RNA sequence: GAAUUGCCCAUCCCUUCCGCGGGUUUUACCCAAGGGGGGGCGGUAUUCGCUUGUAUCCUUCUCUGCGGGAUUCCUUGUUUUGCGCAAGGUGAGAUUUUGGGCAACAGCAGGUCUGUGAUGCUCCUCAAUGUUCUGGGCGACACGCGCACUACAAUGUCAGUGAGAACAAGAAAAACGACUCUUGUCGGACCUACUUGAUCAAAAGAGUGGGAAAACCCCGGAAUCACGUAGACCCACUUGGGACCGAGUAUUGCAAUUAUUGGUCGCGCAACGAGGAAUGUCUCGUAGGCGCAGCUCAUCAAACUGUGCCGAUUACGUCC
C-alpha cells in the first residue's frame, strides 16, 4: 500500500488495527497509550 | 431431539436403517455419486456404498443439533486434506451433498426446514437395534 | 425500553469515577439501579521488532492495552438520562449511551 | 434432594447435576455409559463410580455437561465432578461419619480425589518458539 | 459392590502375582487400576517414579517416533491384545509374566569408561535397582518397533513373543543378549 | 507354504482346514507367515470357518482379534 | 492354473493383483477415473486380475477406457479437455500421450520471464 | 406438548434383615416358602443447547474490579549459638510461590546515514541520474555448484485411499466528502448465517438476514483422537510418497507473462527405505506430535507471532 506519516512506502507499513507507526517506529514514536509490562 | 447417540450412534444406529432403506427405496440416489465426496482422493468415492453411508446420518446431525445446514452441517462433515502439496494439511469439505441433503428432510421422518420430526420414525424403528442385531453384533 | 450505560475507556480509574460515584445520583433517587458485573475486557496486542536493522538476535516486543467496558443497567429513565451522561467530564474517552 | 458440583481439569469444566435417585445408572451428556465410543475413557469414568461401592453408594442420578477441552480431559473432569457430587450429597443430607468413610477411600485410590490437576499451558515467548528449542543454532 | 475392594485389569487378578526377585521390590509394584493410562504427574522428585507399577512405566515408554502417532490411548489398545496372547501362551496370568521378564532381561552388572591418561579403564559396576527396571523396559520395547519396522506381519504379537522369551531366559529376546554380553566383559574384567 | 499367492485353489483351502486347528493361537498374520495366501483374505478365511466352529473366537471384536484351537 | 496372471492391454505385460482398479493404473489410469468401475460391468472389488473375460468381461472395460462418451457416465473424468488444435480427447494412454505434448513442447518452452525460463 | 413409555435374545425382578422345611453323613455348596425393610421398570423416565414455545425460581457452572493465601509448623533429624539445610505435614500451591517483563557500571571503532522534518560534508541538481498512480524489466537467472534455514517422506507405534461418532481458544471486523438525507446530514469496500448452487461435478454465480462483537447464531466442530462399523490395502519404492510435465476452466486485480490455485486429471513403474564423518536443544504439562487464528495485503505462508488439543522416556548429578 502506501503510508501517510512518511511517503517512503518501504521500510514496512503497518496497517494493523487502522494505524501506521512502523514507517516511524513506535519505540521512538510512542504516546499512543501502549505499554509493555509483560 | 432424540435421534443419534441413544443406541450408540457411531455404528449401531446406522446399519439397521441402512438395510431397511435399501430394501425399500426412500432417499436420493442422484447422479454425482462417482464425484469426489471427501477432499483430495486418489481413489474412487468409496469401495462400495458411494452415497449409502450418508443420507439418514445427514438428517440425524441436523435433527439433534437443530437446523445445522449447508455450512454448519459440514461441521460434522469431513476433510483432512490427507494428501497435500507438501504444506501443512488443512480442513475442507465438498459442497456436493449439501443441496441434496437439505432437500431430503421434506420426506421421511422429518417435516420441514423448521421442524425436524414427525413421529421421529428412525428412533422407533431403531428400538429393535438393542433387541437383536442384523450384523451379528458383538454386544448382543 | 430499559436504558443501559456502557462506559468504554482505555484506563481504569476514570471509569471507576463514573460508575461507582456518579450512579449514586440515579440509584433510587430518580430511577432504580440493577448492577450486574461488567463485560469481558479485551486486549489489543501488537508485536513490534525492537531492532531497526537485520543484526540483532531478531528480538520482538509484546505491547498490550486494556479495554474496560463497564456496564450497569437502569430501568427506563427518559429525559432523566440527560443528567446521567452530563455527570462524568473527568477523563477523555468517557462515552455513554442511551437506548 | 439435590446438589450441584463441578469438575475442573485443564480448560474443560464439567458440571455435575445431582437429582435424588437410589438406583440410577450414571450417564454423561447425550450418550450414556455403555455407548461411550472411546473404550479407554469409558473405563476411566467407570473407576470413579465402581470404586467406593459399585452401585452401593453410587445410586444418585448424575448427568453432566462437559465442554472446554478435548475428549480425554473431559473424561478426567467427568470422574471429578461425579465423586464431588456424591461427597457433597452425603455431607448435607447425611452425617459426617458416612462422608468420612467414602471420602478417605477416594483419597487413597490414586486420583487423589482432591486436586484439580491445575497445570495448564506454556506461553509462547520472544523471538522463540514454545519453550526453548530456538530456531536451531548458529555456530558459537 | 464387587468393584469396591476387588481390583482387576478387567479379568486379570493381582492376588496371583508375587515379586519374582528380592533385589527388586520397591521398584516393582503391583497394579490395581483397570487401564495403565496415565493422567497424573509422574515425576517431580528423584524417587517418585517407583511409587507406581512396571505396567504403567512400560506402556508409556512403549513407542515414540511421532508423526501423528496416537500416544497413550493407542498404546493401551495394543496392551489389551498382548495380555490375551501372553495368557494363552504361558497358560498363566499375563501380568505375572511381565513381572518376571522385566527382572530377567535386565543387566545386573555393567562396566563403564572412567579411566584417564589418554586411555579408558573399565571396572565392574553394579546396576542399581531402578536402573535394572528402566533399562530392561526400554530394550524390550525397542525390539518391538524394530521387528515391525519393515518386517513380520505382526502388530502387537512381537511384544508378547519378547516378554515370553525374556521370562524364559531364552536368547531370542532383545533384552537377554544385552545382559549376557555386558556381563561377559564385566565379570571377565575388574 | 509357497511364497506368493493371490490364488484361490483346491490346495489353498484344503491345507487351510488342517493348519488352522494345529496352532494354539491363530491370527490372520500367522497363516500368511506360513505364506499360503496373503494376510488380506486370510482374514476372511478364518472368519467364515470360525462361524462354522472350526475355531474359537476370543475377542469381542474383529480385525485385531485373535483366536485359539477350538 | 492362474489366478494372478499377466495381462496385455497396450501389448504390454502388466501383472495382476488381488484388486482390479489399483492394478489397472499401470495401463495409464488412476483410481478417480475408475469410479467408472461400477459401470464397467464388474463393479466388484477384492477380485483378481486374472479374471479377464471370465468375471471381469475385459472387452467391456476396454470400451469405457477408449470412449466413456458412448456410455452415459460423467465426462468430468476426461484426461484432456478441449485441446488447442482439436476438441476433447477422452483419455491419455500409450502413443496418444506423445501427440499432444510435442505441439506445445516447442511453443511453451519459448516463454521468457521468471517462471517461463524455469519451465524451459 | 412433541417424543419415548424400551416385554422381538436379557435392567415385573431384585437387595438387605429374619424364620422354617428340603438336596448334603459331615463340610463347602444349593433349592422352596413366609415376615419385616428399600425402591427399582412406570412414586427417580430422558434430551431438546429453539418446542426460543407456555409457568416459576435461582447464582453451583460465568464474568470483571477490589481483597484473602505459607519459609509457618513438625520431624524434636541436620542446626557448636547464628545464617540455614533435608524429609514429611497442613494445604490449591513448597520456594527467588510459579511463568514473564524491567535492570547497574564499564564498554565494542558491533549494526543502522534505504525509519524520520535526527544530522556533519559533498556527491547527484535539469539529454535530473533528483522526481514521476508513466510504460516494461530486475532483485526470483540455473554448469545440476557449496553453505544456512524450512518443509515432505521412506509407513503397520493414522498405516494407506473409506465411513461415522464425540469434541477447542485466544484474535480479527466498519468506513471513503461518496451518493441520499436539512436549517444542520444516512447507507455500500468486514465477516458470518440461511437458501438456490443436483432432474446432475469441482472451481464458481446470486438473493434474502444479522453484527462495531459476551449480538457474529447456540459464539465456536470436524487435526492429533476415537472405530470393530466384523471397511479396504498389506510388508511394497506400492495401493507408501510427491516433484516434474501437458491439456481445460473459474476466481482476484490498475496491470499477469502456470501471479491466481480452495480445481478438475495426466505423468508416479521420478526421488527417498530412517540414511558416513559431524552437530543441534530441552529435566514437566516440558520435549515430541497436531491444528487454528492473527501478521504481511490486487492476490499467495513450507515464514513469523499468539491461543488450544494429545502428551512421555531419562536425570534431579558433576564439572571432566
Amino acid at each position: 500500500r502506501h503510508c501517510v506519516i512518511c511517503s517512503n512506502q518501504k521500510a514496512v507499513i503497518r496497517k494493523y488495527e487502522l494505524n501506521v507507526c512502523r514507517q516511524c517506529f513506535r519505540e521512538n514514536a510512542a504516546n499512543i497509550g501502549f505499554s509493555k509490562l509483560r | 431431539i432424540r435421534r443419534i447417540g441413544k443406541k450408540k450412534g457411531a455404528t449401531m444406529k446406522d446399519v439397521h436403517p441402512w438395510r431397511w432403506v435399501k430394501l425399500c427405496s426412500q432417499h436420493f440416489k442422484q447422479e454425482g455419486k462417482l464425484m469426489v465426496p471427501n477432499c483430495t482422493e486418489i481413489v474412487k468415492s468409496s469401495h462400495g456404498r458411494e452415497r449409502a453411508p450418508q443420507n439418514p446420518d445427514w438428517y440425524y446431525i441436523r435433527c439433534a443439533a437443530i437446523l445445522r445446514a449447508v455450512y454448519m452441517r459440514p461441521g460434522v462433515g469431513y476433510g483432512g486434506l490427507s494428501k497435500r502439496f507438501s504444506n501443512k494439511k488443512n480442513r475442507g469439505s465438498r459442497p456436493e451433498i449439501t443441496v441434496r441433503a437439505s432437500k431430503g428432510l421434506l420426506h421421511w421422518g422429518c417435516k420441514s426446514l423448521t421442524k425436524l420430526g414427525l413421529i421421529e420414525k428412525c428412533e422407533s424403528s431403531g428400538h429393535r437395534i438393542t433387541k437383536n442385531g442384523r450384523k451379528l453384533a458383538d454386544a448382543i | 425500553q430499559r436504558v443501559l450505560v456502557k462506559m468504554t475507556s482505555r484506563n481504569a480509574k476514570a471509569v471507576e469515577n463514573v460508575m461507582t460515584e456518579l450512579l449514586l445520583h440515579a440509584r433510587n433517587e430518580k430511577v432504580v439501579l440493577r448492577g450486574p458485573v461488567r463485560l469481558p475486557t479485551r486486549t489489543l496486542k501488537v508485536t513490534t521488532r525492537k531492532t531497526p536493522c537485520g543484526n540483532g538476535t531478531n528480538t520482538w516486543d509484546t505491547y498490550e492495552l486494556k479495554i474496560y467496558k463497564r456496564l450497569v443497567e437502569l430501568r427506563a429513565p427518559t429525559e432523566l438520562v440527560k443528567k446521567i451522561t452530563s455527570f462524568p467530564i473527568d477523563a477523555g474517552v468517557d462515552v455513554a449511551i442511551t437506548i | 434432594k439435590q446438589v450441584q458440583t463441578f469438575g475442573k481439569k485443564k480448560t474443560a469444566i464439567a458440571v455435575a447435576t445431582v437429582t435424588k435417585a437410589a438406583q440410577c445408572n450414571i450417564r454423561v451428556n447425550g450418550v450414556p455409559v455403555s455407548q461411550i465410543l472411546p473404550e479407554t475413557l469409558r473405563a476411566k469414568i467407570m473407576e470413579a463410580v465402581n470404586v467406593v461401592g459399585s452401585r452401593h453408594f453410587a445410586r444418585l442420578r448424575i448427568d453432566v455437561t462437559v465442554r472446554g477441552a478435548g475428549q480425554v480431559a473431559q473424561a478426567y473432569a467427568t470422574r471429578q465432578a461425579i465423586a464431588k457430587g456424591l461427597v457433597a450429597y452425603y455431607q448435607k443430607y447425611k452425617n459426617e461419619v458416612e462422608k468420612a468413610a467414602l471420602k478417605d477411600k477416594y483419597l487413597a485410590y490414586d486420583k487423589y480425589l482432591l486436586i484439580a490437576d491445575p497445570r495448564r499451558c506454556e506461553p509462547k515467548k520472544w523471538g522463540r518458539h514454545s519453550a526453548r528449542t530456538r530456531f536451531t543454532k548458529s555456530y558459537r | 459392590m464387587s468393584a469396591k475392594a476387588p481390583k482387576l485389569f478387567n479379568k486379570w487378578s493381582y492376588e496371583n502375582l508375587q515379586t519374582t526377585e528380592i533385589a527388586l521390590s520397591d521398584h516393582i509394584s503391583k497394579t490395581a487400576t483397570y487401564v495403565p493410562h496415565s493422567a497424573g504427574r509422574w515425576q517431580k522428585k528423584r524417587f517418585r517414579k517407583a511409587r507406581i507399577p512396571i505396567v504403567e512405566r512400560l506402556t508409556n515408554g512403549l513407542m515414540f517416533k511421532g508423526r501423528g502417532n496416537g500416544k497413550k490411548l493407542q498404546a493401551v489398545r495394543l496392551v489389551k491384545h498382548t495380555l490375551e496372547i501372553i495368557h494363552l501362551l504361558t497358560d498363566q496370568n499375563p501380568l505375572q509374566v511381565v513381572i518376571d521378564a522385566v527382572s530377567k532381561g535386565a543387566p545386573r552388572e555393567d562396566s563403564t569408561r572412567v579411566g584417564s591418561g589418554g586411555v579408558v579403564r573399565r571396572q565392574a559396576v553394579d546396576v542399581s535397582p531402578m536402573r535394572r527396571v528402566n533399562e530392561a523396559i526400554y530394550l524390550m520395547c525397542k525390539g518391538a518397533r524394530e521387528a515391525a519396522f519393515r518386517n513380520l506381519k505382526t502388530l502387537p504379537e512381537c511384544l508378547a513373543d519378547e516378554i515370553v522369551n525374556a521370562s524364559k531366559g531364552s536368547s531370542n529376546s532383545y533384552a537377554i543378549k544385552k545382559k549376557d554380553e555386558v556381563e561377559r566383559v564385566a565379570k571377565a574384567n575388574r | 507354504a509357497l511364497q506368493n499367492a493371490v490364488v484361490f485353489d483346491k490346495e489353498t483351502m484344503d491345507k487351510l482346514l488342517s493348519e488352522v486347528p494345529k496352532y494354539k493361537v491363530i491370527t490372520p498374520s500367522i497363516i500368511s507367515d506360513r505364506l499360503k495366501i496373503s494376510v488380506a483374505l486370510a482374514a476372511k478365511g478364518l472368519q467364515h470357518l470360525c462361524r462354522q466352529k472350526l475355531i474359537k473366537l476370543v475377542s469381542c471384536s474383529s480385525k485385531f482379534r485373535l483366536y485359539s484351537r477350538v | 492354473e492362474q489366478f494372478q496372471h499377466i495381462v496385455r492391454l497396450l501389448n504390454t505385460n502388466v501383472e495382476g493383483k488381488r484388486k482390479v482398479p489399483f492394478a489397472l493404473r499401470m495401463v495409464k489410469g488412476v483410481g478417480i477415473r475408475f469410479a467408472y468401475m461400477v459401470c464397467k460391468k464388474a463393479g466388484i472389488d477384492v477380485e483378481r486380475r486374472a479374471g479377464t473375460l471370465t468375471a471381469e468381461e475385459l472387452e467391456r472395460i476396454s470400451e469405457v477406457i477408449a470412449d466413456p462418451a458412448k456410455f452415459k457416465i460423467p465426462d468430468w473424468f476426461l484426461n484432456r479437455q478441449r485441446d488447442p488444435k482439436t476438441g476433447k480427447t477422452e483419455h491419455l494412454t500409450s502413443a496418444m500421450v506423445d501427440t499432444r505434448l510435442r505441439e506445445d513442447l516447442e511453443r511453451l518452452r519459448k516463454n521468457r520471464v521468471h517462471r517461463g525460463v524455469r519451465h524451459a
